[PDB]
């Protein structure tokens, strides 16, 4: 879109010397300005994860690919978090059988919805948390 | 039924 412009700006914040590549040391600089203090090994891992051609640095195409996947994955997370908030009527961080039942009609019996909860209820507390919800929605 | 949830979410989202 015109989001490439925004991605170029973000890239330019990493590419401190404007050579069109992001090095481990430039990434290091960025992360310390955000209040993190990564090791050289941690930095290398992060570069390696994005470095499609294995040349040891991140060019703008590599960065753009990474940003587009991160944005899709961020958009998805947010969609699932919104769905979860809709179910979690009382905002307690768990979906009850009662909340699932309400939502699910808008006609299931307590027994039928208990069954749905149990299927999703990895930790056995008889409710569905966000982590369990993500599992159920993405599997 | 998770399908039904995915579909109705897709239709009634961002209200
Ligand atoms: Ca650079
Ligand atoms: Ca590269
Ligand atoms: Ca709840
Ligand atoms: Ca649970």
């Amino acid at each position: 879109e015109e989001q490439i412009a925004e991605f170029k700006e973000a890239f330019s914040l990493f590419d401190k010397d404007g050579d069109g590549t992001i090095t481990t040391k430039e990434l290091g600089t960025v992360m310390r300005s955000l209040g993190q203090n990564p090791t050289e090994a941690e930095l290398q891992d992060m570069i390696n994860e994005v470095d499609a051609d294995g040349n040891g640095t991140i060019d703008f195409p590599e960065f753009l690919t990474m940003m587009a996947r991160k944005m899709k994955d961020t958009d998805s997370e947010e969609e699932i978090r919104e769905a979860f908030r809709v179910f979690d009527k009382d905002g307690n961080g768990y979906i009850s059988a009662a909340e699932l039942r309400h939502v699910m009609t808008n006609k299931l019996t307590d027994e039928e919805v208990d069954e749905m909860i149990r299927e999703a209820d990895i930790d056995g507390d008889g409710q569905v948390n966000y982590e369990e919800f993500v599992q159920m929605m993405t599997a | 039924e998770v399908c039904a949830i995915k579909i109705q979410r897709a239709y009634r989202r961002h209200l």
